RNA sequence: UAAGGUCCGGUGGAGCCGCCGGUAUCGCGGAUCCUGCCGGGAGUAGCAGCGUAGUCGGGUGAGAAUCCCGACCGCCGGAGGGGCCAGGGUUCCACGGCAAUGGUCGUCAGCCGUGGGUUAGUCGGUCCUAACCCCGCCCGUAACUCGGCGCGGGGGAAAG
RNA sequence: CAGUUCGCUCCCGUGACCCCGGGCUAGGGGUGAAAGGCCAAUCGAGGCCGGAGAUAGCUGGUUCCCGCCGAAUCAUCCCG
RNA sequence: GGUUGCACCGUCCGUCUUGAAACACGGGGCAGGGAGUUCGCGGCCGUGGCGAGGUUAAGGGGGUUAAGCCCCGUAGCCGCA
RNA sequence: GGACGCUAAGCCGCCCGGUGGAUGGCUCGGCUCGGGGCGCCGACGAAGGGCGUGGCAAGCUGCGAUAAGCCCCGGCGAGGCGCAGGCAGCCGUCGAACCGGGGAUUCCCGAAUGGGACCUCCCGCGGCUUAUGCCGCACUCCGAGGGGGAACGCGGGGAAUUGAAACAUCUUAGUACCCGCAGGAAAAGAAAGCAAAAGCGAUGCCGUGAGUAGGGGCGACCGAAAACGGCAGAGGGCAAACUGAACCCCGGGCCGACGAGGUUCGGGGGAUGUGGGGUUGUAGGGCCCCCGUAUGAGACCCUCGCGGGUGAAGCCGAAGUCCGCUGGAACGCGGCGCCGGAGAGGGUGAUAGCCCCGUAGGCGUAAGCCCGCAGGGUCUCGGGGGACCCUGAGUACCGUCGGUUGGAUAUCCGGCGGGAAGCUGGGAGGCAUCGGCUCCCAACCCUAAAUACGUCCCGAGACCGAUAGCGAACUAGUACCGUGAGGGAAAGCUGAAAAGCACCCCGGGAGGGGGGUGAAAAGAGCCUGAAACCGGGCGGCG
């Protein structure tokens, strides 16, 4: 679309994701049941990757 | 460092350069050869020149040349070094020089034989370094004095490592840094009598 | 209601509510000279804020 | 002893520093192409050698025995 | 020649560092020349429990007893090395162990009995 | 010739050269270059436009056109007002202040500082099941935090 | 005033209507009363990071002095 | 040296261009940052050693606090058709 | 007419004060390299994360409601109470702080595991006790496992921009990227090998062989190995043939130094075969016969006393702080003097061998390691006689199609189809087949040592130094932004000691000014203090 897009809906409001607890981010997805910053709800492991994205904020904010 | 931020494009249609910034804060950059914390045109390796070979003969005709150097009066003076002993140069002491490893007995020869004259400009610090090199280190240093060539008691002399600028070494291990350090010739060495016919021997 | 604080959440809404206190003095006196004031003072119309 | 950069010096404000124009630097077409560049090539992408000799081939054949049953006398 | 560190910075840095019991070794003063050839002790680490002369500094051949210790500070305080505050207080002067020497040992530690003795000499 | 060097006077209050042989993240006028600091524009425009509000006494105070009290006059009037859903998170209340903040102003304030205020068997959440979702087991895939079937179980409404 | 505003004017206002909350469909795929429109200020094929300092025959720019010699802008070939 | 009058001359700077004082492009001003580096291979050159020969690599012994230099190792390469 | 008689505003240069933060010196930090260490941990409930916790606490750091901590041992031992140099207050010298090992408690969340969940909450058993206190339990194996870990290692899956001046084989590249998985190295590894036909007998890695053979629009490009010199070394055990229970495991007791070794008692495996035998190569496979005869000289292990070194990161360690002078302070100048198995580098009010940490030298032990020294236990072996023994299958090998590699007719592996032989036999030596010659036994398994890493500790610099080197030297991956994935800064310096300004005048004034402040032009992001720029003034012009 177009630019121009903040005056209309008063978006963000209410969420679509919450708090996790297994790393506090604000995607523990409540329409699903998937962590997507770390896995959990459908997962044991955390995600793991040689990319590296993930790996190395995790060890900074570690 | 220096692609330790993405770089990504601010573009035209505002009349400013089209170089690239960061994502974010319009501050800083990298992957330019200007900012903090960036790469140069080409960081310094660690792939740089560090060896460098020398033929057998060449070297040793070098070790020939810079023990020549020091049995002449005129190279040893202009290097700085101050000796009593015009006529005799390099100086050969008896055999027993070497076993003697109280610091105090083993100055004495030195004082008379007119060699301690070095001595007293290292023990003037003279490897002194002016400019920031302070921070780094390896500045007060002491002058190298003469040579000290003994046969065995080791290859370091338990009395003549003490005193200013005097540096030990046997002469199976002599070295060119030893005969002429900085390429500047006219240091003064002194003989033990089994070195001085060990030495009369050659090696390579 | 706002909805809603479980009872954690109030734990950490007071952290939160802390953390909006200047610096005492007796600090400043420790440190002998000085520490200035330093962002982490909450506003409530310009504060939106990730969890 | 001498660098690269010494021998450039920083120059006659020449700006480009012995390669004549800085449009005919700025990359790889610039040469002709990376590399060789084609030879055997219908195209006469590289048409001349580096010799005068225009271009000089390959792909000519006589067989070498296999090494075990060759000798070559000293 | 020694093994060194001839980086000034590590130098420092091992310095600031120290544990506790070394910070101690730090605060030592050469014991005064009648003492030092008797005990054959070449120094001890100061305490409050001493007598100490100030030497060399703006107070010098004055005498006092050690109030404290520090060891982030690296300076001990002696009565009578002071200074006049311009409020209208008397406060301590620390001044560095290193410009002192121990005029007098007193011993009321029994580690410290045992050392003197016959350890240290 | 020069690139450049040296000396003097003031400032400064601890480090600094020359000579020779080495070395390179080694010398800037420009890159619609990057960054910091600063001037002109200007003390201009903007602080008027939409349904357009103050004004006179008196109180306080270092200071009052816009803080408060009294009087008078408006604007809004099923809706630039009241209660709530979402959201915010202390903005609430109290007391003390004016360097900062309020398109001017300020003794006022949601600003700054410090204390204090939300007390539930009978309200609602929780619970029920809905659209629909997820987990285990079987199986697949070389394999999976992937995939759905067939079983078994749980979850699922702050406007039902 | 506003990264889409203001006034006036206009269309619809029981309907194939609008509207809330939950859930569902994801990238050569969706969704589309069909504009190549839309899918988080990005759609004739979204954003992110890695490959990656992609490549250019193409624009801009490349830093101290002095001394000596001092041009060619023609010729052949080439998807040139 | 600061500033200024007179006589005379004098259309920036850099780039682009066949031609720029330009109605071609770029610059508000000052400071700081700011662009020829490394490796391999080939072709050149200068110097130096040795000579129909020349050169050793890897390694361990050795020496040293470590290490370099010093000695051994000629595997292997090249030239002598 | 000329004259300075008044030329404002303003232009140019300089000067003085401010602004500003450049510049130099300064650096408890980076960066690179060499050596050694670390070399795994977790449901026996990890790591990671959250929220509290201190007298005052805003962050950091440390801990867990026993909350900047508690206990024990050994070591060093006379002042402490983290970053932070305030006051109050607290404890120790009758042994703290600190260091090493070990222990207690170690919330909630998290593999998290009974279930759900914005980091909280509720429950069904069983032990338990006064009891709800309190302890164990309800995901998946067998009668032990998830998950984590700095990189490295193994096995699979597997791009494209780019190059070829375009473009499709080829090239990029078996790279990036994805999945499973092990260790302190991994893996390979004791011969159906090599093939200079001669010589060798497990296997890694480094140098070399070599940009050589070979591949390839025969274009660009790609690319070995045998061998050599080194390094380090170590070999064996199954299935079967033939014997046929001669055997093995588990829990409890006893004996013995808990041990080495042996016994008994309740169960299980095993006659679909434990054990004996035998194991690359036919060993003669079997059964025999002479003798020493598998006890075993050794070789290995275990127990325990001694001795030696190592190991609680800790001890001990020489010699000027003398005189005169300058200065705020000597580390300066002159003079005298001192030590060395010991003139390194920091520090101290400045430029210190002898003022101090230290240093050359030597030394220390608990848990723990190595060796021999007192005892006990286990244990390999050796000859010639007939029929030579299925002695390892969808294998060998071939057929069809690919992937891949230098692999060329002659790489290696996979899928689909066919399909042997019995050491009397088979395989290999770079085309097929047949012959000679030589080497060598696939279809069973493990394996020490030499070789890879960079989490960490130390040492070092022709390395860098606060608009540089890590994004970050200073509460940093912090502040901060974004639905999220993810993105991401800036902020270093008083002085010898704070003496960090009493007391006084003025000012509404907490600001500022006057005076007193060793230096204050060191008076509060305060060492130094550039330029652009702003004000006034001076000199010239107008």
């Amino acid at each position: 679309m177009g630019s121009g897009t903040a005056t209309f809906g008063k978006r963000n409001s209410t969420p679509t994701h919450i708090r996790c607890r297994r790393c506090g981010r604000v995607s523990y997805n409540v329409k699903k049941g998937y962590c997507a910053a770390c896995g959990f709800g459908r997962s044991r492991r955390l995600r793991k990757y040689r990319w590296s994205k993930k790996w190395k904020k995790k060890k900074n904010a570690h | 460092a220096g692609k330790r931020r993405v770089t990504e494009n601010i573009g035209k249609g505002h009349s400013m350069a089209r170089v690239e910034r960061l994502k974010t804060p319009p501050r800083y950059a990298a992957f330019v050869p200007f900012a903090r914390g960036g790469r140069r045109t080409h960081p310094p390796k660690v792939e740089k020149i560090i060896w460098e070979d020398i033929n057998k003969k060449e070297k040793r005709l070098a070790l020939m040349s810079a023990i020549a150097a020091t049995a002449n009066y005129d190279l040893v003076r202009a290097r700085g070094h101050i000796i009593d002993n015009v006529p005799q140069l390099p100086l050969i002491v008896v055999d027993d020089l070497q076993k003697v490893q109280k610091t105090r007995e083993t100055r004495e020869i030195f004082k008379k034989l007119g060699i301690w004259d070095d001595i007293v400009r290292a023990k003037e610090k003279s490897g002194v370094r002016a400019g920031k090199g302070k921070m780094r280190g390896r500045r007060y240093k002491k002058a190298k004095g003469p040579l000290i060539v003994v046969g065995k008691n080791e290859g370091i002399v338990l009395g003549a490592r003490n005193h200013p600028g005097v540096d030990v070494v046997v002469v199976d291990n002599l070295g060119v840094e030893h005969l002429a350090p900085g390429t500047h010739p006219g240091r003064l060495t002194v003989w033990t009598v089994s070195a001085i016919e060990r030495l009369r021997e050659l090696y390579g | 209601m706002a909805r809603n604080k479980p009872l954690a959440k109030k734990l950490r809404l007071a952290k939160a509510l802390k953390q909006n206190r200047r610096v005492p003095v007796w600090v400043i006196v420790k440190t002998n000279r000085r520490v200035l004031t330093h962002p982490k003072r909450r506003y409530w119309r310009r504060t939106k804020l990730k969890e | 002893m001498i660098r690269r950069r010494k021998k450039v010096r920083k120059l006659r404000g020449s700006h480009t520093h012995g390669w004549g124009c800085k449009k005919k630097h700025r990359g790889g077409g610039s040469k002709g192409g990376r590399g060789m560049a084609g030879t055997g090539k219908r195209n006469k992408s590289k048409w001349t050698w580096t010799i005068k000799y225009a271009p000089d081939h390959l792909g000519k054949r006589g067989f070498s025995r296999p090494p075990e049953v060759q000798r070559e006398v000293r | 020649m020694k093994i060194s560190s001839k980086q000034p910075r590590k130098q420092r840095k091992f310095l600031y560092n120290a544990p506790l019991h070394v910070r101690q070794k730090l605060m030592s003063a050469p014991l005064s020349r009648e003492l030092r050839e008797k005990y054959k002790v070449r120094n001890l680490p100061v305490r409050v429990g001493d007598k100490v002369r100030i030497m060399r500094g703006d107070y010098k051949g004055h005498e006092g007893k050690v109030v404290e210790v520090d060891l982030k500070r690296y300076r001990i305080y002696v009565e009578g090395a002071t200074l006049r505050k311009t409020n209208g207080t008397e406060v301590f002067y620390p001044i560095h162990p290193s410009n002192v020497m121990i005029i007098e040992l007193n011993l009321e530690d029994e580690k410290r009995k045992k050392i003197i003795e016959r350890r240290a000499g």
